[PDB]
RNA sequence: GGGGAUUGAAAAUCCC
RNA sequence: UUCAAA
RNA sequence: GAGGAAGAAGCCCUUCGGGGUGUAAACUCCUGAACCCGGGACGAAACCCCCGACGAGGGGACUGACGGUACCGGGGUAAUAGCGCCGGCCAACUCCGUGCCAGCAGCCGCGGUAAUACGGAGGGCGCGAGCGUUACCCGGAUUCACUGGGCGUAAAGGGCGUGUAGGCGGCCUGGGGCGUCCCAUGUGAAAGACCACGGCUCAACCGUGGGGGAGCGUGGGAUACGCUCAGGCUAGACGG
RNA sequence: GCUAGUUGGUGGGGUAAUGGCCCACCAAGGCGACGACGGGUAGCCGGUCUGAGAGGAUGGCCGGCCACAGGGGCACUGAG
């Protein structure tokens, strides 16, 4: 089960600010905020310079933590990516960015990925009208995404749909807030996200 | 070499020599003890290292390590061997699955549990 | 005796150069004189002929090199940096057009010997035709 | 004698046949002398049937003996359709 | 088609019966270098016409005996012991390399 | 403008009497991740001392590596002493595949896509210093062109 | 079989 | 004499 | 799942000021695995019968082990977490307990009163219904080097010669076309693998379609190099 | 170093059919350092694992071929 415990640690082990509660972490308290040092007893002792590979697995560490993905399922889409023809960097990104809870998530039907997860898992979305609670399932361009037609009315659903009127969203998606309905337009370009990982060293933690 | 002794020599073929010879290259094999002595290290180190001849199933007798703090066995126990050497004790090529047959797990033991076979304990 | 005639001029031709001489002799044969072609037309060296030395033939290589240069060892840098002989006796090498290589992503070159004649390896890629691949120059 | 039947592939709960050409004597999914079409029992895709219908009229007219089953495919794709 | 073989005669001491030697050759699978590499294939010649040192083409055939496969199909080109000696001498060698040996 | 990478450091020992004096060694590759990279192996009584001392020599020794959209314009293999390096081009996305020491000065060479192979011994200084070499030592098209005219 | 003396701790040596 | 001590 | 303290208690550490576990918990609010109720499959349309002509073609009927399962619709509970590591290689450090003991140890090595290496605890790293161990194969190993290694002193030039087989063979011309090269063509089962679409809500799994050729056979063609047969040449060798 | 049905021939026998497959006579021949004979191990392949590749390792499942049916021999029946 995709971890499952005390998140707002994780953003202080990778001394950045990781997005996995959505509100809380935008209000003086994602810890990161006062308090950026790793977790645990050693915490605020002066780190010492990192290994070639310390710097190349912390950084996996981020991309993968920040999409509360196992290493399981984070290696078998890496390696989908090498794969593929073009930048497996990118690539790599593009897939990661297609997950239907990920994409739940960017627009905006919940607040953190985690949320976005369980909505996914409770049946609460849908892919072009059939329902869909697979988080993993891969959106394609052109699909749309929905809320049910029966969840459309729960509370948590109106909130953060509420809270969606006049935000913009991602340049590869469009979101329609009156039906509750989101389009996939195409896969992100390296260039349309900016997460705070350099991808180039999760490739070359796995070419180790 | 030149090609043509290459051509009539060629090269030879490297071969593995197995280093658990305690036949069927098997993952494990059991035994039954026939001394339980203790054994003193080679330099640089000091101490009684608890060891076992044991008469394999494989038709071998050979002498295998008792890892942990004490153990339970004696001149007739029946055991479980897994290969893995002794670096301080020439001629110990195999260690004693502690948890199976007549080897008991060590007791009081909380971390690596898995090895030393010991039972997860519960916490009231 | 000479084992390999070719393997002996592009040999002469590899000494010559790192003591920067300006010609160099090599006993003519009308193969090595093809494989000259080829090593001028491409601009390894100057040029060459054909020379009558002591009563016999054979052929003056006018090698060529780069600028004096600066700072300590301003000795030139050589045109002709790398010349290694392939095919060889009791150890002939053979390819196919689709298995001609590409020596240094083309800013060097093979000489294969053809039915076609003995060509560069653009030259018989073009011609589609394939031989045994006699050295490598770059 | 040489018969014109199905060979099963696909999975488990997921049957995919092949109309196949083959000796009566070899086991169903072993080795058969030609591939004439192909059957989806569950129809899951539109084009569920299809049969190289001048194939199959070919080893009909060489002696080809078809299952109960793989006849009536054939039919289904007009192999015996004289209009 | 009936594989058709060139080979040298170098025994014609059997009746109705020539044991041809055939040169074959190719690259080594992995040094490269072409090798050379021989077989004696006993062919049919039932009007004792062909002799030790011709060159005869040697044609798959309808099993004549054991051994027998390949029946003589015609003289490419008639006397020459050289090819003969180099396998006579060579088959002296062995008498050589064992418990003793043979002058050089 | 130009980057510090330290390859190693180490800390050799002498003899006297009374016993071992040491002194240390520092491997500094300096660049602009453009085409420019310089090494520098520089020792002294202290490490800081000796990482800038080989700092400082990391810039005198430069060379000019004739990128080719993030790669190098052909293969080349160098030895310097027992050690041997390999470098082969490669397109996009592939990445900086090699050791340690090369990497690091490929990267400050502002590579981004290579292959690469140690060969002969791995000794970190002449892994180095036959990496510099190899790069010295590429050529580019115009560049051949150049030498083949005259 | 310690328990001391000695040892950085031992072996040894001298003590009970 | 053993192991380890700058 | 979201909220949730400048941050309970407990345990750990402390320079006794404080620091950790930690938004973690508690608690508030959402959702609703399980489970209950209802519906409930595809896979099965042939054989057969009737019309027609036992044909083509039309009609008709009987069949479900899986299974009351899948799936669908209602109702609906906060609801398993382990295992291995933290001296270097190798991501992760502190206290106490033990003393060359008890023990650890893949390799280098730890332990003979301040042990990040033993055992425990707090903390941390890794992975997660799995985590470790053993065994075995390929890799790293250009460490048998074809690609891709060596032999003065590191392992390695035979004590020397003569010479058999074999391997290797200078310059020019011609015939042949065996090697070699080029073009067609046959063969190269299916599955697998690769690419592209599809079907199970995804995937695993599966279906359809698409290149991909090496090897060998056949038929043409080329002749630079190697080969072979002819004939020449003196610069190798031999002789006077 | 090996070989006497051993290698070959003529004529028979036998089979769906070639053949020392078997037999009767007649020849002395066949094989081997390009590894015969002997010993050890092993079912082969499509493929599988690994590897940048060349290679290395492997042949469970599925597909093809082969061999066997307690261990040895034999035939009868039959398109088999
Ligand atoms: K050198
Ligand atoms: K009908
Ligand atoms: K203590
Ligand atoms: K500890
Ligand atoms: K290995
Ligand atoms: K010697
Ligand atoms: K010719
Ligand atoms: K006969
Ligand atoms: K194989
Ligand atoms: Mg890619
Ligand atoms: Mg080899
Ligand atoms: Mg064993
Ligand atoms: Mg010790
Ligand atoms: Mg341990
Ligand atoms: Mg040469
Ligand atoms: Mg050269
Ligand atoms: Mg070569
Ligand atoms: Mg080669
Ligand atoms: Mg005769
Ligand atoms: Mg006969
Ligand atoms: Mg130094
Ligand atoms: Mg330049
Ligand atoms: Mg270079
Ligand atoms: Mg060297
Ligand atoms: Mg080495
Ligand atoms: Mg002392
Ligand atoms: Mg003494
Ligand atoms: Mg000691
Ligand atoms: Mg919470
Ligand atoms: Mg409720
Ligand atoms: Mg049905
Ligand atoms: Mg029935
Ligand atoms: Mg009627
Ligand atoms: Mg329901
Ligand atoms: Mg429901
Ligand atoms: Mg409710
Ligand atoms: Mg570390
Ligand atoms: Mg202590
Ligand atoms: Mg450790
Ligand atoms: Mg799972
Ligand atoms: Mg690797
Ligand atoms: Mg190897
Ligand atoms: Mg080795
Ligand atoms: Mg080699
Ligand atoms: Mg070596
Ligand atoms: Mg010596
Ligand atoms: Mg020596
Ligand atoms: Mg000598
Ligand atoms: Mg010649
Ligand atoms: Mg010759
Ligand atoms: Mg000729
Ligand atoms: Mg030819
Ligand atoms: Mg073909
Ligand atoms: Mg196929
Ligand atoms: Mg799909
Ligand atoms: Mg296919
Ligand atoms: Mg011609
Ligand atoms: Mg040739
Ligand atoms: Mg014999
Ligand atoms: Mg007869
Ligand atoms: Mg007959
Ligand atoms: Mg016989
Ligand atoms: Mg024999
Ligand atoms: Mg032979
Ligand atoms: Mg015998
Ligand atoms: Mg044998
Ligand atoms: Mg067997
Ligand atoms: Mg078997
Ligand atoms: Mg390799
Ligand atoms: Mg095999
Ligand atoms: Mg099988
Ligand atoms: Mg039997
Ligand atoms: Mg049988
Ligand atoms: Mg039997
Ligand atoms: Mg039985
Ligand atoms: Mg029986
Ligand atoms: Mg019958
Ligand atoms: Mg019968
Ligand atoms: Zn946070």
């Amino acid at each position: 089960g995709r971890y499952i415990g005390p998140v707002c640690r994780l953003c202080r082990r990778e001394g950045v600010k990781l997005y996995l509660k959505g509100e809380r972490c935008y209000s003086p308290k994602c810890a990161m905020e006062r308090r950026p040092y790793p977790p645990g007893q050693h915490g605020q002792k002066r780190a010492r310079r990192p290994s070639d590979y310390a710097v190349r697995l912390r950084e996996k560490q981020k991309l993968r933590r920040i999409y509360g993905i196992s290493e399981r399922q984070f290696r078998n889409l890496f390696e989908e990516a090498s794969k593929k023809k073009g930048v497996t960097g990118s690539v790599f990104l593009g897939l990661l960015e297609s997950r239907l809870d990920n994409v739940v998530y960017r627009l905006g039907f919940a607040v953190s990925r985690r949320q976005a997860r369980q909505l996914v898992r409770h049946g609460h979305i849908t892919v072009n009208g059939r329902r869909v609670d697979l988080p993993s399932y891969r959106v394609r361009p052109g699909d749309e995404i929905a809320v049910a037609e029966k969840s459309r009315n729960l509370e948590l659903i109106r909130q953060n749909l509420e809270a969606m009127k006049g935000r913009k969203v991602g340049p590869w998606l469009s979101l329609d807030v009156e039906g509750m309905k989101g389009k996939f337009l195409r896969l992100p370009d390296r260039e349309d996200l900016a997460l705070p990982v350099n991808e180039q060293l999760v490739i070359e933690f796995y070419s180790r | 070499p030149t090609i043509n002794q290459l051509v009539r020599k060629g090269r030879e073929k490297v071969r593995k020599k197995s280093k658990v010879p305690a036949l069927k290259g098997a993952p494990f094999r059991r035994g039954v003890c026939t001394v339980v002595r203790t054994v003193t290290p080679k330099k640089p180190n000091s101490a009684l290292r608890k060891v076992a001849k044991v008469r394999l199933t494989s038709g071998y007798e050979v002498t295998a390590y008792i890892p942990g703090e004490g153990h339970n066995l004696q001149e007739h126990s029946v055991v479980l061997i897994r290969g893995g050497r002794v670096k301080d004790l020439p001629g110990v090529r195999y260690h004693i699955v502690r948890g199976v047959y007549d080897a008991a797990g060590v007791k009081d033991r909380k971390k690596s549990r898995s090895k030393y076979g010991t039972k997860k304990p519960k916490e009231a | 005796m000479l084992t390999d005639p070719i393997a002996d001029m592009l040999t002469r031709i590899r000494n010559a150069t790192r003591v920067y001489k300006e010609s160099t002799d090599v006993p003519a044969s009308r193969f090595k004189e093809e494989i000259l072609r080829i090593l001028a037309r491409e601009g390894f060296i100057k040029g060459y002929e054909r020379v009558d030395v002591d009563g016999k033939p054979y052929l003056r290589v006018y090698l060529k090199y780069g600028p004096r240069r600066q700072g300590p060892d301003p000795r030139p840098e050589q045109v002709i940096h790398h010349i290694r002989r392939i095919s060889k006796p009791g150890r002939r090498v053979y390819v196919g057009v689709k298995e001609i290589p590409r020596v240094r992503r083309g800013l060097g070159i093979a000489i294969l010997s053809t039915s076609k004649g003995v060509l560069t390896d653009r030259e018989a890629r073009k011609l589609g035709v394939g031989g045994e691949l006699i050295c490598e120059v770059w | 004698m040489v018969k014109i039947r199905l060979a099963r592939f696909g999975s488990k709960h997921n049957p995919h046949y092949r109309i196949v050409v083959t000796d009566a004597r070899r086991k169903r999914d072993g080795k058969y002398i030609e591939k004439i079409g192909y059957y989806d029992p569950r129809k899951t895709t539109p084009d569920w049937l299809k049969v190289d219908v001048e194939r199959a009229r070919y080893w009909l007219s060489v002696g080809a003996q078809p299952t109960d089953t793989a006849r009536r495919l054939l039919r289904q794709a007009g192999v015996f359709r004289q209009e | 088609p009936k594989k058709v073989l060139t080979g040298v005669v170098v025994s014609d001491k059997m009746q109705k019966t020539v044991t041809v030697l055939v040169e074959r050759q190719f690259p080594h699978p992995l040094y490269g270098k072409v090798i050379k590499r021989s077989k004696k294939y006993l062919a049919h010649d039932p009007e004792e016409k062909y002799k030790l040192g011709d060159v005869v083409e040697i044609i798959e055939s309808r099993p004549i005996s054991k051994r027998k496969r390949f029946r003589v199909l015609r003289l490419v080109e008639s006397g020459r012991m050289d090819l003969v000696e180099k396998y006579l001498i060579r088959r002296q060698n062995y008498q050589s390399l064992s418990k003793r040996g043979g002058k050089a | 403008d130009f980057e510090e990478k330290m390859i190693l450091i180490r800390r050799t020992a002498r003899m006297q009497a009374g016993g071992r004096r040491f002194r240390f060694g520092a491997l500094v590759v300096v660049g602009d991740r453009q085409g420019r990279v310089g090494l520098g192996f520089g020792k002294a009584p202290e490490v800081p001392l000796a990482v800038q001392k080989a700092g400082y020599y990391a810039r005198r020794n430069m060379v000019e590596v004739p990128l080719q959209n993030g790669t190098i314009p052909h293969e080349i293999e160098v030895e310097f002493g027992a050690s041997k390096i390999v470098l082969k081009p490669a397109a996009p996305g592939t990445g900086v595949i090699a050791g340690a020491v090369p990497r690091a000065i490929l990267e400050l060479a502002g590579v981004t896509d290579i292959l690469t192979k140690e060969l002969g011994s791995r000794n970190p200084i002449n892994i180095a210093y036959a990496t510099m070499e190899a790069l010295r030592q590429l050529r580019t098209k115009a560049d051949v062109e150049r030498l083949r005219k005259g």
